[PDB]
RNA sequence: UAAUACGUAGGGUCCGAGCGUUGUCCGGAAUUACUGGGCGUAAAGAGCUCGUAGGUGGUUUGUCGCGUUGUUCGUGAAAACUCACAGCUUAACUGUGGGCGUGCGGGCGAUACGGGCAGACUAGAGUACUGCAGGGGAGACUGGAAUUCCUGGUGUAGCGGUGGAAUGCGCAGAUAUCAGGAGGAACACCGGUGGCGAAGGCGGGUCUCUGGGCAGUAACUGACGCUGAGGAGCGAAAGCGUGGGGAGCGAACAGGAUUAGAUACCCUGGUAGUCCACGCCGUAAACGGUGGGUACUAGGUGUGGGUUUCCUUCCUUGGGAUCCGUGCCGUAGCUAACGCAUUAAGUACCCCGCCUGGGGAGUACGGCCGCAAGGCUAAAACUCAAAGGAAUUGACGGGGGCCCGCACAAGCGGCGGAGCAUGUGGAUUAAUUCGAUGCAACGCGAAGAACCUUACCUGGGUUUGACAUGCACAGGACGCCGGCAGAGAUGUCGGUUCCCUUGUGGCCUGUGUGCAGGUGGUGCAUGGCUGUCGUCAGCUCGUGUCGUGAGAUGUUGGGUUAAGUCCCGCAACGAGCGCAACCCUUGUCUCAUGUUGCCAGCACGUUAUGGUGGGGACUCGUGAGAGACUGCCGGGGUCAACUCGGAGGAAGGUGGGGAUGACGUCAAGUCAUCAUGCCCCUUAUGUCCAGGGCUUCACACAUGCUACAAUGGCCGGUACAAAGGGCUGCGAUGCCGUGAGGUGGAGCGAAUCCUUUCAAAGCCGGUCUCAGUUCGGAUCGGGGUCUGCAACUCGACCCCGUGAAGUCGGAGUCGCUAGUAAUCGCAGAUCAGCAACGCU
C-alpha cells in the first residue's frame, strides 16, 4: 500500500469504467459471468496480447470489445477463432455478443501492451537491461509520452534475490488528479520463478 | 522563447493570477540572469574577463581552451599566465565614462571597417 | 539438496613420451634501494650539548703525476660464454678463428679535477673596540600579604560539606572578631602567541661572582672550519641515602556517603613526600612528534632588540633602508593527503643517527652501571593475513546551536484494585489446526468455529479417486424418482432405457494409459498485496567546476515557513518524485427544479393524523456557478517576502475534517485469500464418511464493559434527531399470553410501506433516605420460547426464586486542545441464531 492504482483512484473524475451495466438482483450473477468470459478468453487465446476488454448488458443484447494492436492473430481471419469465441461465449451465455473488435492506435503508449511485450522478451531468455531502455526510447519518441515509469522487479536476470530498479524518463506527478493516467500490471514467467513489472504513462492534462 | 511569447500571446487568468506574479517574477529573475544566448548560437568567443580577485572561482571556467581571455588588469592578482592583459585604473567613474566611449569608438570602427 | 569452486559423467583447454606434486635457489621482490628507497602523523631523527679516531672542505699562483684518465708490450691456461664457419642423415654434440677473459705489473703521453708539496688572499671563522638588552645561573641577606597553630578581649550556639547528607570540629565555651607573637613553603597584579638559555627549564627585592647572545667599526690572524662511531659532561617530576625542618597540600591509610557491590571519583582527618644542604639513578607526549651546518628560492603581516637617511618639530608604533630573533596569511614547489611554504616537510651537497610486516618484546638468557628502584645494549621458538596513516558518506553522542508533535507541563477520565466479555502465553490433551510476535500482536487472519467451516483426532470406505480432460478397447443408454443392509460413506431391486443418421456423437459404465489433485516445506527462491519509521519533510538527476580517487557543489549563509514553501547575496545554473492545489463531504447565497416529501396563503375530512384538492412561497431533497485571493486599509518589514490590528462576510488568514504513503529499511508479514520457482505424497501427508475438538485450566498477559450509588435505584405521564436494511423476505394493526413469543397478513424491490406519525438521556409528581443498601449483578435450581434435521461438550432470549466479589484502586502508565473529551441510545456489513459488550 505503498502507492495505489492510479486508475483506480482516479475511477471517480478522469478514467472510466470497464463493465458498464444496471442491476439489482443480477449483479452478483453479471460478474460471475464476466468473469468467466474474461477467463475463458485469456485461456485460449495467448499469443497475442489483449490491449481491453469490455463488457456491457441491456435487455437482451450484450457487447463485449476486445482491443488488441494485432487482430490478425487474435482473430478468425475466415471467421474461425472469432467464431470459436462466440461458441464460448455462448456456453457462458450472453446469448446476443456483438463482438466489436478492436486494434489500438498507439501500441507503444498503450501500457499494458507495452508492459506485456517487454515481459515476453524477458521471458523468452532475454536480460532487462536492453529491454527496459528500448521501451523508453520507443515510447518517448512518439508524440503524446510526456512522462514515462518503467517498473521491472523479480529475479531479474536470475541474480537470486529480490530485486527493484526500475528506469524512467519525463514527468510522471501521479498526484495530479486532472491528467489521464495509464497503468499496466502484468506478472511474467521465467526459467528461475516469476517476474513483475508496472509502468505509469502520464498524459498531458484535462480541461473540462 | 516559451515564457516571453507565453505573456505576448496573453492568456494569463485563465490561470492563478498568484501564478501570474510568479510568471513575472520568472521573467524578472531571467532578466537580470540572461541578455545574450537569445541572440548566440554560434560557440562562443572566449575574451572579455572581469573581477578576477573577488571571483577567482572562473578561472577553472573560461581559461579551460586558452583561446585568448582578456581584461583591463586588476591591481594585484594571480597574474600572467593567460594570454592578453592590459594595464589601467579600475576605480573611478569619469575614467570609466572615457573608457566606455573608447570601447564604443573601437566596436563602431571595427564594424564599419569589417 | 536445487554447487559452472566437493566425487563421478560427458565435453573442452594445456602438454606429449612425458605429465602433475614435492624440496631448495634466483627472479617478480625498487622487499637491504651502490644501479634503485625512506624517517611530522604510516616502522623510523639519540633528551641536549662538548669532543677523540674518522669522513668532508673557500679563493688564487706555482709545482709532483699518487689517484684518475689515454695508448702500446706483458697477462688474463684450456675447456666456457657469444659471432662467423665446417662436420656428426640436420639438431643435440664436435672442432676452427675471433670478442670477453671485466683485473693485474713496466714503460710512455696529459694535468683540467681530487690529493701531496711551497706559498699567498680575506668572503667563511674567531678575536679586538664601543654599545645593547635580557625571569641566564650560584651564593649571602632580606620583605609583605595570606593559611593553620599557641596568649588574651567581646562573645555566643553552632561551624564546616555537597547535587544532597553524614562522619568531623563544638556545647569543657567553637566558628566569627581584634592586638601581639611563633613559624616554614610560594611570590597577586608587572605577566603576554612576551624576553634569556644548547636542552631541561628560569620570575618578591638588594648585593656579589660568572656565563653566553645581538648590533656598529669591521683595526687584527689568515681556511684554523662542519660533523662526530665510541667516550665524557649536563639533564623535569617521581623515587634512594645522612641530617635538619614540617604551615598548607597530600599518595597510602581510616571513617561517612552514592552504589548491584564501589578497595574510585564526593566529604572529613592524615603518614612518607613535596622544603634546604650534600652524594645517587639517568628516565617523559625530555613534542616544533620535523638531527646539525651553509647558500639560492614571491610578498603581506604584527611584535622584540640595536644601528640610520629622509618630512624633520627634530620631543615621535613618523615613515624609509639594513642586521638578528619571533608568530599569522600566502604563490611557485612538494606531499597519500593532512598540510609545510624564507623559522620549509621544496630546492643540492657534507656528517651522523635510524628503519625493513604486526604480535611475541624493547621481553628472556649473558654482560655493563646502579645501595635499591631499575636503565642500556638485545633475540628466538611460535603465531596472525594483516596491524596501520589520511580523508569521505552514514549513523551515533548521557557535545552543541535552531525547531515541531497532547512529547511533558495544565485539566479531565481511566489501567493496575474486584466481577465477568473476548484474544493470546504456558501446561493438560487421543485432537486441542495453522500462521501472526515491542514500537507497527494479541477483540489478529474471524465479517459470526455446534454438523458444515476445518485444515486436527478415534473408527470405517477410496484409490486414475470428490470433480475433469488426452488416448484407444469394449457401451447404448445414462441418470433421476421410492424400497432394503447401513452412524453416514458406500453396494442393491421397482419405474427413465435418447437424439443423431451410418461416418459417428451429447452422454455417461468400465480398462488403463497421459493423470488429476495437496491447508506438505522454502514468505531468507519470487511476484502480487499490505503495515511500519512517516503524512516527518525531504530524497535524487542532468550537464558542468573542484578532488588522483571515494565524493563535494548545488541542497552552504541571513530573513522566512505547517514544509528543500518563498526572498536576498555566492561554482553553480536547471529540473523531477514530494509540500501546496483541481477530488469527496460539510460551512453561505441567486435562478430553476414539485414527489414517494414540505405545505406559509385557501376550501374541504375529523378521530390518529396533511388526511385531500390546492402554492413551489419558506424548508427541501439533486445538480450548476459566485464566495477567501492577505481581497483592500494604514504602521512595521533587504521594501522583498514575513507579519501586526481592521472593514465586509456565512466562513479570513493552509473554514474544518476527509482521500492521498517522496526513495527505501526492518531479508517486516501472507508459499494457508491468491499467483508461483524448486523439493516431497501417491495406495497416500491425497480423498469420501458419521462422532469429537478448536470453548480443556492449580495460572499468567492484554483488551473492554458492566459496578463500588442520591448527579443514583423503581412505577407512571409528556417531544423532538440523524440514519440506513428489505422478496421465495422486512413484517404492521386485532386478540391471546407475564414476556420473550403467535395463526394471520394489510402495505411493500420501497423520500410512502415494516420500519410506533422512529428512540435514551432530559423534564414534571412521588417514594427509597447513604446503607453490602430498592446499589450491583455474578452463580445456580427449576418453568419456558424461536430457528436449525439436531440445543450434552455447545446456541441466543423472557419469566420465578437465587443474591456472590466489589465501600473509588500500588509502585507507573494510557487517551485526550472544540463540537474535542465523558456519557445515552440508535442503525447495520458479515449473519438462519448466536459469545456482537467487538467492528463500522
Amino acid at each position: 500500500g505503498q502507492k495505489i492504482n492510479p486508475h483506480g483512484f482516479r475511477l471517480g473524475i478522469t478514467t472510466e469504467w470497464k463493465s458498464r451495466w444496471y442491476a439489482d438482483k443480477q449483479y452478483k450473477d453479471y460478474v460471475k459471468e464476466d468473469v468467466a468470459i474474461r477467463k475463458l478468453l485469456a485461456t485460449g487465446l495467448e499469443r497475442a496480447g489483449i490491449a481491453d476488454v469490455e463488457i456491457e448488458r441491456t435487455r437482451d443484447r450484450v457487447r463485449v470489445d476486445i482491443h488488441t494492436a494485432r487482430p490478425g492473430i487474435v482473430i478468425g481471419r475466415r471467421g474461425t477463432e472469432a467464431d470459436r469465441i462466440r461458441a464460448d461465449l455462448e456456453k457462458l451465455t450472453g446469448k446476443q455478443v456483438q463482438l466489436n473488435i478492436l486494434e489500438v492506435k498507439n501500441p507503444e503508449s498503450q501500457a499494458q501492451l507495452v508492459a506485456q511485450g517487454v515481459a515476453e522478451q524477458l521471458s523468452n531468455r532475454v536480460a532487462f537491461r536492453r529491454a527496459m531502455r528500448k521501451a523508453i526510447q520507443s515510447a518517448m519518441r512518439q508524440p503524446n509520452v510526456k512522462g514515462i515509469r518503467v517498473q521491472c522487479s523479480g529475479r531479474l536476470g536470475g541474480a537470486e534475490m529480490s530485486r527493484s530498479e526500475f528506469y524512467r524518463e519525463g514527468r510522471v506527478p501521479l498526484h495530479t488528479l486532472r491528467a489521464d493516467i495509464d497503468y499496466g500490471l502484468y506478472e511474467a514467467k521465467t526459467t528461475f520463478g516469476r517476474i513483475g513489472v508496472k509502468v505509469w504513462i502520464y498524459k498531458g492534462d484535462i480541461v473540462g | 522563447k516559451e515564457l516571453e511569447a507565453m505573456e505576448q500571446t496573453g492568456g494569463f487568468e485563465g490561470r492563478t493570477k498568484k501564478e501570474i506574479l510568479m510568471l513575472t517574477r520568472e521573467k524578472n529573475k531571467l532578466e537580470r540572469s540572461l541578455g545574450g544566448i537569445r541572440d548566440m548560437q554560434k560557440v562562443p568567443s572566449a575574451v572579455w574577463v572581469v573581477d578576477t580577485n573577488k571571483e577567482h572561482i572562473a578561472v577553472g571556467e573560461a581559461r579551460k581552451l586558452g583561446i585568448p581571455v582578456i581584461a583591463i588588469l586588476d591591481t594585484n592578482c594571480d597574474p600572467d599566465v593567460v594570454d592578453y592583459p592590459i594595464p589601467g585604473n579600475d576605480d573611478a567613474i569619469r575614467s570609466a565614462a572615457l573608457l566606455t566611449k573608447v570601447i564604443a569608438s573601437a566596436v563602431a570602427e571595427g564594424l564599419q571597417a569589417r
